[PDB]
């Protein structure tokens, strides 16, 4: 067990602790991102406790922007930093320069935030021991490359999407998806389509108090699905297992 | 069975070796391929371009530093991007105040003496990531081989990465003829990209897996993405 | 692989988990919500009683006139929160004139909490918090819950501390999730009854606060609390 | 553009055979406008006394730093501050701000309880020590009561004497000056007991 | 015996030891204090065809007049050279007169100095040789890992400082009276190839500079040219 | 006492043409009642089809420019050579320049070219930050003589339709290149004429979709 | 510079002029006066262009980041005050301009907040700052009333800085209005002084004295 | 995770190192501090004897805080000194502000806090002191306090800290009136005090006392650290040689 | 300068202060209260420097509300004003000065019996029976020397003052429009509202 503290390479030159990191957002519960050319779908497994905690109070998905929305998987309070950082980093482009921020310059900054962080320093103070336990699904559109999805990991790297899922049963989806996903895809069509992997690779009866769904288009927004169209959703969904 | 001296950056083997050095060296075999070459008209720098899964991009490994430099890289994202960061300062720094573009021997020096501090104070650790620099200065063409371990060499060509050996090789042959290629570009990268698809093994190159990227006398520092490079498959 | 700030091969921190095995060390605590009122309930360590009764403290704390909190732990900790809480209270109010939002709060203790898990050399506060309160000009009754390691969550009804586990079982059966206890009167003798299976008999270790909007706020005597000891046990006679 | 002179008052003090006197008006008002007659100049720590005139606030501010590091004093060392001790202090104290004077004059006096000596100082803004034998005199009407003192002292009077002399002194010196009046009080010292009195004056 | 401040149970700090047995593990370099002036050497080492020739220097220039050059560790040669640029140019505005050899050292060897004196820094991992004129002659020395230096009539070290040394033993007993400033050269160009017989199945590239108010005329100038050429052939005679 | 501040005369000009732009400024430098050099460029291209002038203190000015054209370069290297919209780059020197509020750039600043759409837009500079969209501005020494000038002559402004009163105001109507420079051209001589900060030559720098044109035209050697 | 805004039945009424002046001459006949801090609220501006227009904006950001926390729409008070709080960072540093900080919150109704330079934070009904000012309260507070048509208010808006800018050298133009309401403000256009005047001598009857 | 470092969490929630400390109280000389409905009684016995060493003119064991306020230390010598010094500091500011007299629950609070701070922070020891606080304020008058290393404080109605604080501990809590007027309580105090003892038969020299007081004769509040004397005395009166 | 009274009688005190608010030229509020209570019993009016003024009170009022709740016994009218001399006192010789002058009015519940302080912005505190910051003291001390009596009923005082406020405008150039009146006792405080019609 000798190679496991954070600034140390293994002898197959390797950083065990950021691999780690990686295995907590394993813990997490399920999100699922899907990219269209209509628009851009966020789909999230809530997975409460008690039926006395108020669905809502889990921000499993959040706004960064009119533009720009975010699902997180994996540790709660890391996760709070990046969001903070992340609407904070926005805010100031668009007092800077009167625009919006290009959705991967903004994912930048974003992973710029996690992988800065030393040991005592060789040269950079960096105020933050270990790297974050959490991932992110940062989903918007800026009008260069249109609609883009993306995934935020802690080893401060990321790459673009059509379609990606994090959380507890990541290649259950991602294997799905791997089989599910094509360009023309429509919104109403991925919406059904996030909705029916996560029932799935899920755990318990799908409702919308164990799942919580999302969207954002260049039309309106960033916008958190409501209670309603969710569950109906639900419906077209259960109905069309029973034919084919 | 045991060995006590490879704890930090900070502690000399018996023999008088650092083993954190020489691992960050193992994360640099462990990246993508990436390949460098020069002549007197021009500089080279082609790369494989690896996705992660199916369904994402491909992460890029070239940079631009001025209209004037560049360079590839085997390893570490980050790591990598600080430094190419920490460069473009540099040659600003020239640029404002002397009003003189940036020669790159001395890009070398500045990344060596960078990456030195590493490997002498307690606490960190060491870049991992090599490097292949490429410019075009009053000296004309220039082509350079960085390691983590600060050493910067000044070459004719070059490969850096998993299974680099096959092109180094390649290269270490067709020499005679590409060094002598001036006045021409598409040529030049035909060369590079031969001496590169002589290292594949997965698979052949596509368009998604390409990369290029140029710098000469009258042709600044610009890049190739995808369809763009097309015609050199 | 425990001395945190580094990763199990999992994932875990294991000293932040830990930290949570000493919430449980501690007394007991337990919020329940109406559609206008939040009634805080906690039990009293009456242990070695040679002790003045007047003076020597009592679980809740009230933050500012319309907000209050509880909790479970070391009070050695808990104190300083409270503390730091109660000052960024007024900060705010300084700087904004508005008075604080009762989930802005929460977040500002639990990014207290969440400070004390980071820089290597500190160590996180073994105390995790119920808050209650009416926000400014708002009649819809607030109920958070905040832990050590850095996270808030508001509930409908919530216990920590030991044998939470317990009561919380009870509570889950007993709060219509559709339809919150109507009457404040009752809302209480809901509250009370729920903490009637740890305290072992006797009014004499059951504290109860009550608040409702427009910042009032209410602590209980001794006799009501027994009222409804006696107005219980006399319906589980009854049963 | 002179601060002591803005709030007004007077402090002085003498030297009995065997006690001292200290007294001083009571006035307090911004130049012209009196707002005060019941604000004192003098105070004391256990057994040692403080008169000082000058800027109000820092008048004020001054007695709450001495009376809490005289609190401090007595506690470690278990005795009461004594008087030429004190000199010294307040006389460093004041010199520690000489750049950021503040502008008073004080005045010390009183009994050393192991000698049973009588003492009395006097002290510009920045604490230089005026050791005198026969009498101390600052504040706006400084002038007027170096004309009675110089007159009127006597070299050991007999403390119900002294009371008289030091009284009239005090009480005319005032009348010639626009900024000091409205009442007066004068302590007596003797090795034990002491003497507070208040005297009836012109208030105008 | 592995941290970098400690000593060991009879006063030893093994950390430089390893330090200077990193330095003996790379190339070899050498110096020679002649007439008036000093004449360096170093061994460049092709490892491969696509080495571009008369380029990677690894001899450097303090002020303009001060040789340098070294051997073990690379880049922490190159740092040491930063810090003796710096305290030269410093003084240089404060005294006016270029830094006297003799200081200079010091002000290396006070740098060297402390990375023995605490733990969290690593030791100097280079032997370092140099020298340059003044008012008083030339001056040649040699400082090492330990922060130890001295003045030679020659130094040498790396991989195989011996070959050089008993070849600097015999020039001194029959030129007791300092080697031509000439002759320096084209000898120096010779002690190298002797010495690099180690690496004799891999080919190399050699480097030479010197000074001297004759030749250099107060300087330091790199020996590449036309004298550099011979020099070359000169030790390719005697290489038999 | 040490002055640090001074005036090198100077008078540029901003005109928006419906899908083009121009900056115009003359070529002189002044110090007192002396002469510095016949031809000194005030106006330049920045990239981005985009064109810069500052006149009024030459260093606080081509420092600020400097200080720019490097802002420029840097935004590209943050966001992948993305173009920077008019609108956005003012925003951005509007704090360069409020950067230095107390201690200012004593310098009246103007830039020009296009908008997202192709609609030709200028911007006018405070001495510390307030902008304004403009769609003509004569900032300079000469300012007062020619503002007044393409008042009338760009707005018609005072100028109504024969025989309708003084009840129908000349309709305004968008002027091609050609006919811009004209009034340009004319403005600056007029104003050589009368001021003699302002005088030698004129470098006009025109905007359009798809470049940077460069003319000049001498003035008066008065 | 002549600004004013008020409060009614209706919710805000905001009027300006748009002349700029160095000296004697005019240097500008276009400017926005009124800085749309964002979809819900209204600065105006007089002291210093600069420091209003940058300090506001600076401010339209701070809004964004506190809601986006909450959830919630910032309330007016709180916006004021923080730029007060901003404001007050730097007396005495130089910091020159007078302002109405205008909203309509779900529970302060509308609301508008005179604020300075000097750190003065003040809840009002009615504010003019400026040149023109004076003659702008004479209009407004004669023919004010509370239970104005959302038109007469606008109404009442323009002729008031259209008396300022008659007589007022240093203020002129063309008058901008904004009228704003729980759901947002709504621009009312450009009204070239020139012109308009002419019109409301002439409907009005008002400006005898005036030649023509 | 074992014994080691203040930042240490065990597995179930334990900080050793406090509970160590918060234990190492039981090698301190038996400190006791009773209420009466008149008056505060601190008594004390002192440790490191021998026969050389004076003690008159000092202490060790009971310190004035405040006219109003004093305490009986328990704990390393050399840690008390230090809070007893900003304890002092911090009771003067409060007096330098408000202009006036320091509440007791306050001042208690302040430095159980200090105690609490070093308890989770890494690069120093929490103290190893134990304090009886005795004092009054007009606020809630008569107060007796307690604080120990964990920076817990208690109101308690007469308590013992130190050694045998178990067994001395049960021998109040048969004899309390609450109202027990102070001679009682002095007496009791000596009466609890004398059983639990190792030296043959309680000595003067080798024990400290103090008490705390108010009335209408005196209009304020008067307290007195008894001298050698008074002591050697009021032992006798206790029926003692 | 504006206009600040306050006058000490049986059980209460008193707080007159003018309402309107000046800007060079034009009057902008002139229904604006320079009050601001501290705590239940206690009360403070001020004048001052535009700025200065207003921002200290609050953050006097601050620190006041958090000792309150947090010890949740009452602080003393006399500590009270203690501390806001301590500040002021610090404020002086602080690198900008908050240039303020006011009168505190508390009912001190222990000793049941009404004090007021009077304290400039040097950092000058003094009990008095009554008092005025400013210009105020000039036109009115006379008449408050001349009639005031200890033993006052609250409606003795109103009148007193009522009469010292019809000086002041009849003596005083500026208009200061009228006042806002306040009483604070062992009941806490309420507003003479009544004052207009009165
Ligand atoms: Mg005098
Ligand atoms: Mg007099
Ligand atoms: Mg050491
Ligand atoms: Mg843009
Ligand atoms: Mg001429
Ligand atoms: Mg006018």
């Amino acid at each position: 067990e000798y190679d496991r503290g954070v600034s140390t390479f293994s002898p197959e030159g390797r950083l065990f602790q950021v691999e780690y990191s990686l295995e907590a957002i394993k813990l997490g519960s399920t999100a699922i991102g899907i990219a269209t050319k209509e628009g851009v779908v966020l789909g999230v497994e809530k997975r409460a406790t008690s039926p006395l905690l108020e669905s809502d109070s889990i921000e499993k998905i959040v706004e960064i922007d009119r533009h720009i929305g975010c699902a997180m998987s994996g540790l709660t309070a890391d996760a709070r930093s990046m969001i903070e950082h992340a609407r904070t980093a926005a805010v100031t482009h668009n007092l800077y320069y009167d625009e919006d921020i290009n959705v991967e310059s903004l994912t930048q900054s974003v992973c710029d935030l996690a992988l800065r962080f030393g040991e005592g320093a060789s040269g950079e103070e960096r105020l933050m021991s270990r790297p974050f336990g959490v991932a992110l699904l940062i989903a918007g559109h800026d009008a260069d490359d249109g609609y883009q999805l993306f995934h935020a990991e802690p080893s401060g790297t990321f790459y673009r999407y059509n379609a990606k899922a994090i959380g507890s049963g990541s290649e259950g989806a991602q294997a799905e998806l791997l089989n599910e996903w094509h360009s023309s895809l429509t919104l109403k069509e991925a919406e059904l389509l996030v909705l029916k992997i996560l029932k799935q690779v899920m755990e318990e009866k799908l409702d919308e108090n164990n799942a919580q769904l999302s969207c954002i288009t260049k039309q309106d927004g960033f916008k958190i699905y409501d209670n309603e169209k969710t569950a109906e959703l639900i419906k077209e969904l259960k109905e069309k297992e029973a034919a084919e | 069975f045991r060995n006590n001296y490879d704890g930090d950056t900070v502690t000399f083997s018996p023999t008088g070796r650092l083993f954190q050095v020489e691992y960050a060296l193992e994360a640099i075999k462990q990246g993508s391929v990436t390949v460098g070459l020069r002549s007197n008209t021009h500089a080279v720098l082609v790369a494989l371009k690896r996705n992660a899964d199916e369904l994402s991009s491909y992460q890029k490994k070239i940079i631009k530093c001025d209209e004037h430099m560049g360079l590839s890289l085997a390893g570490l994202a980050p790591d990598a991007r600080v430094l190419s960061n920490y460069l473009r300062q540099q040659c600003n720094y020239s640029s404002l105040v002397f009003n003189r573009k940036l020669a790159v021997e001395r890009a070398g020096h500045l990344l060596c003496d960078k990456a030195q501090k590493n490997t002498q104070s307690y606490g960190g650790r060491p870049y991992g990531v090599g490097l292949l620099i490429i410019g075009y200065d009053k000296s004309g063409a220039h082509l350079l081989e960085f390691q983590p371990s600060g050493n910067v060499t000044e070459l004719y060509g070059t490969a850096i990465g998993a299974r680099s050996q096959g092109a180094k090789t390649y290269l270490e042959r067709t020499l005679d003829t590409f060094i002598k290629i001036d006045g021409n570009p598409d040529e030049l990268i035909k060369a590079g990209v031969e001496a590169i698809s002589q290292s594949l093994r997965d698979e052949s190159l596509t368009v998604d897996n390409l990369s290029i990227a140029i710098v000469g006398k009258d042709t600044p520092f610009t890049i190739y993405d995808g369809e763009a490079v097309a015609k050199y498959i | 692989d425990r001395a945190l700030s580094i990763f199990s091969p999992d994932g875990h921190i294991f000293q932040v988990e830990y930290a949570l095995e000493a919430v449980k060390r501690g007394t007991c605590a337990v919020g329940v919500k109406g559609k206008n009122c939040v009634v805080l309930g906690c039990e009293r360590r009456s242990t070695l009683k040679l002790q003045d009764t007047r003076i020597t403290p009592s679980k809740v704390s009230k933050i500012d006139s319309h907000v209050v909190l509880s909790f479970s732990g070391l009070n050695a900790d808990s104190r300083i929160l409270i503390e730091k809480a109660r000052v960024e209270a007024q900060s705010h109010r300084l700087t904004l004139e508005d008075p604080v939002t009762v989930e802005y709060l929460t977040r500002y203790v639990a990014g207290v909490q969440q400070r004390y898990t980071q820089s290597g050399g500190v160590r996180p506060f073994g105390v995790s918090t119920l808050i209650a309160g009416f926000d400014p000009r708002d009649d819809e009754p607030k109920l958070y819950q905040t832990e050590p390691s850095g996270i808030y969550s508001s509930w409908s009804a919530q216990t920590i501390g030991r044998n939470s586990k317990t009561v919380r079982e009870f509570l889950e059966k007993n709060y219509d999730r559709k339809e919150p206890p109507a009457t404040v009167e009752e809302c209480v003798k809901l509250t009370v009854r729920s903490l009637l299976e740890v305290v072992q008999t006797g009014a004499k270790n059951i504290e109860i606060t009550v608040v409702k909007p427009d910042s009032d706020i209410v602590a209980l005597s001794s006799e009501e609390i027994n009222q409804y000891v006696t107005q219980i046990e006399q319906e589980k006679q009854e049963q | 553009s002179d601060p002591s002179s803005i709030n007004g008052g007077i402090v002085v003090a003498m030297t009995g055979k065997d006690c001292v006197a200290i007294a001083c008006d009571l006035r307090l008002g911004s130049q012209s406008l009196g707002v005060s007659n019941k604000f004192e100049k003098i105070f004391h720590y256990g057994h040692v006394f403080l008169g000082i005139t000058g800027l109000a606030t820092d008048v004020t501010t001054l007695n709450e730093m001495f009376r809490y590091k005289t609190n401090l004093y007595k506690l470690k060392e278990e005795r009461a501050i004594e008087p030429e001790t004190f000199t010294q202090l307040v006389s460093s104290s004041l010199y520690e701000r000489r750049f950021g004077p503040y502008f008073v004059g004080p005045v010390v006096a009183g009994i050393n309880s192991k000698s049973g000596k009588p003492f009395i100082a006097g002290f510009d803004l920045i604490g230089c020590i005026d050791e005198a034998k026969d009498f101390i005199v600052s504040g706006t009407a400084s002038d007027q009561l170096f004309g009675m003192c110089e007159s009127l002292y006597e070299p050991n009077l007999e403390p119900e004497d002294l009371f008289e002399t030091i009284s009239q002194a005090l009480l005319n010196a005032a009348d010639r000056d626009a900024l000091s009046g409205w009442g007066a009080v004068v302590y007596i010292i003797k090795k034990d007991e002491v003497v507070k009195r208040y005297l009836k004056m012109r208030q105008d | 015996d592995l941290s970098n401040s400690v000593f060991s149970p009879d006063g030893r700090n093994f950390q430089v030891e390893y330090a200077v047995k990193a330095v003996e593990n790379g190339t070899t370099s050498i110096g020679i204090k002649c007439n008036d002036g000093v004449v360096f050497a170093v061994e460049k080492l092709i490892t491969s065809k696509l080495l571009v020739p008369q380029k990677n220097v690894k001899i450097q220039v303090v002020d303009r007049h001060i040789g340098c050059v070294y051997s073990g560790l690379i880049p922490d040669g190159r740092h040491l050279v930063n810090r003796g640029r710096e305290e030269a140019a410093s003084f240089k505005k404060l005294y006016k007169t270029p830094i006297p050899i003799p200081a200079f050292a010091d002000r290396l060897g006070q740098y060297v100095q402390a990375h023995t004196l605490y733990n969290s820094v690593r030791p100097f991992g280079v032997s370092t040789i140099f020298g340059g004129v003044d008012k008083n002659g030339a001056h040649l020395y040699m400082l090492e890992p330990s922060g130890s230096y001295w003045g030679y009539k020659g130094a040498a070290t790396g991989k195989g400082r011996q070959s050089a040394k008993a070849e600097l033993e015999k020039l001194v007993d029959h030129h007791p009276e300092g080697l031509s400033a000439r002759e320096a050269v084209k000898q120096a160009a010779k002690i190298i190839y002797l010495a690099h017989e180690d690496n004799k199945e891999k080919d190399f590239e050699l480097e030479i500079s010197w000074c001297s108010l004759s030749e250099t005329n107060g300087l330091h100038k790199f020996v590449k040219g036309d004298l550099l050429q011979e020099a070359i052939d000169f030790a390719q005679k005697e290489i038999n | 006492q040490f002055n640090p501040y001074g005036d090198n005369g100077g008078t540029i000009l901003g005109i928006a043409g419906e899908d083009f732009a121009v900056l115009a400024g003359d070529t002189r430098n002044i110090t007192d009642y002396s002469i510095n050099s016949r031809y000194e460029p005030k106006v330049f291209d920045c990239g981005d089809n985009i064109v810069m002038s500052a006149n009024g203190f030459a260093a606080d000015g081509d420092a600020l420019v400097k200080r720019f054209k490097n802002s420029v370069k840097w935004y590209h290297f943050d966001h992948n050579d993305k173009k920077l919209s008019i609108n956005s780059a003012a925003r951005n020197i509007q704090h360069l320049l409020y950067g230095k509020r107390f201690f200012p750039y004593y310098v009246h600043t103007i830039i020009a070219g296009l908008d997202e759409d192709g609609k030709g837009a200028v911007y006018s500079f405070d001495p510390v930050g307030s902008y304004e969209r403009e769609q003509c501005r004569a900032g300079g020494a000469a300012a007062s003589l020619i503002m007044p000038f393409l008042d009338n002559q760009v707005n018609f402004k005072n100028q109504y339709e024969p025989g309708t009163n003084g009840k129908v105001k000349k309709p305004l109507k968008y002027l091609s290149v050609e006919e811009v420079i004209k009034l340009v051209r004319d403005s600056f001589t007029s104003a050589t004429e009368r001021h003699i900060q302002v005088g030698d030559g004129l470098e006009i720098l025109i905007v359009t979709k798809d470049g940077v044109r460069k003319e000049f035209y001498e003035l008066k050697r008065d | 510079t002549t600004t004013l805004a008020f409060r009614f039945q209706g919710g805000i009424i905001v009027a300006v002029d748009s002349r700029a002046t160095a000296g004697n001459w005019v240097a500008s006949q276009t400017v926005k006066r009124v800085i749309e801090i964002n979809p819900f609220l209204l600065g105006t501006m007089a002291g210093g262009a600069a420091d209003c227009q940058f300090w506001e904006t600076w401010l339209g950001s701070q809004c964004r980041l506190h809601e986006l926390r909450e959830k919630e729409r910032i309330s007016v008070a709180a916006a004021s005050k923080i730029l007060s709080n901003l404001v007050y960072q730097y007396k005495g540093a130089g910091l020159s301009m007078g302002t109405m900080i205008c909203g309509y919150t779900r529970k302060e109704g509308p609301t508008i907040y005179y604020v300075d330079s000097d750190g003065t934070r003040l809840k009002g009904d009615i504010f003019c700052v400026g040149s023109g000012q004076t003659f702008a309260y004479g209009v407004l507070d004669s023919n004010y009333k509370w239970d104005l048509s959302v038109e007469d208010a606008l109404y009442l808006g323009k002729r008031s800085i259209l008396a300022a800018a008659h007589r007022d050298a240093y203020s002129g133009g063309s008058v901008n209005l904004y009228h704003v309401t729980e759901d947002g403000w709504i621009y009312h256009g450009n009204h070239d002084v020139g012109e308009l005047f002419w019109k409301v001598k002439e409907e009005e009857g008002s400006f005898n004295n005036v030649i023509g | 995770r074992y014994d080691s470092r203040t930042t240490i969490f065990s597995p179930e929630g334990r900080l050793y190192q406090v509970e160590y400390a918060l234990e190492s109280i039981s090698h301190a000389g038996t400190a006791i501090g009773i209420m009466a409905s008149d008056g505060i009684v601190l008594a004390a016995e002192r440790k490191v004897t021998s026969t050389l060493l004076e003690q008159d003119t000092s202490t060790e064991k009971l310190y004035k805080l405040n006219d109003k306020i004093a305490v009986a230390v328990a704990g390393l010598t050399a840690d008390a000194e230090i809070l007893i010094n900003t304890a002092r500091i911090h009771a003067q500011n409060y007096l330098k502000t408000y202009n006036e007299d320091i509440p007791v629950e306050i001042l208690v609070r302040r430095l159980s806090d200090i105690k609490q701070g070093y308890t989770q922070h890494g690069g120093l020891r929490p103290f190893g002191v134990s304090f009886i606080y005795a004092g009054y304020d007009d606020r809630y008058g008569y107060q007796l306090y307690t604080s120990n290393p964990s920076g817990n404080y208690t109101g308690w109605k007469a308590i013992s800290v130190g050694a045998n604080t178990s067994a001395a501990q049960t021998l109040l809590q048969m004899d309390y009136k609450d109202d027990m007027k102070v001679d009682d309580a002095i007496e009791l105090a000596l009466k609890t005090l004398s059983k639990t003892t190792d030296s043959s038969a309680l000595t003067y020299d080798r024990l400290e006392f103090a008490t705390i007081r108010k009335g209408a004769n005196d209009g304020e509040v008067y307290q007195k650290i008894f001298k050698p004397q008074e002591i050697k005395d009021i032992l006798v009166k206790t029926g003692i040689t | 300068m504006d206009i600040i009274l306050g006058i000490r009688v049986q059980d209460s005190v008193i707080l007159a202060s003018s309402k309107a608010v000046t800007r060079g030229i034009s009057v902008l509020k002139d229904s604006d209260d320079k009050t601001r209570q501290l705590s239940p019993h206690t009360l403070m009016s001020f004048a001052g420097e535009a700025g200065d003024t207003v921002q200290f009170a609050e953050y006097i009022q601050a620190n006041i509300q958090l000792y309150s709740i947090r010890e949740d016994y009452e602080l003393s009218p006399q500590a009270v004003s203690s501390f806001v001399r301590q500040e002021l006192a610090k404020s002086i010789r602080s690198r900008r000065p908050y240039q303020v002058n006011v009168l505190i009015g508390g009912y001190d519940k222990k000793k049941n019996k009404p004090e007021l302080y009077q304290i400039d912005y040097l950092g000058t505190k003094v009990e008095l029976p009554y008092g005025a910051h400013g210009y105020s003291g000039f036109y009115t001390f006379s008449l408050l020397d001349h009639h005031y009596r200890p033993d006052m009923t609250t409606e003795e005082g109103l009148d007193l003052l009522k009469l010292c406020v019809q000086e002041l405008e009849k003596r005083m150039p500026m208009d200061f429009k009228g006042v806002i009146v306040k009483i604070v006792d062992k009941d806490g405080i309420r507003q003479v509202d009544d004052f207009q019609a009165q």
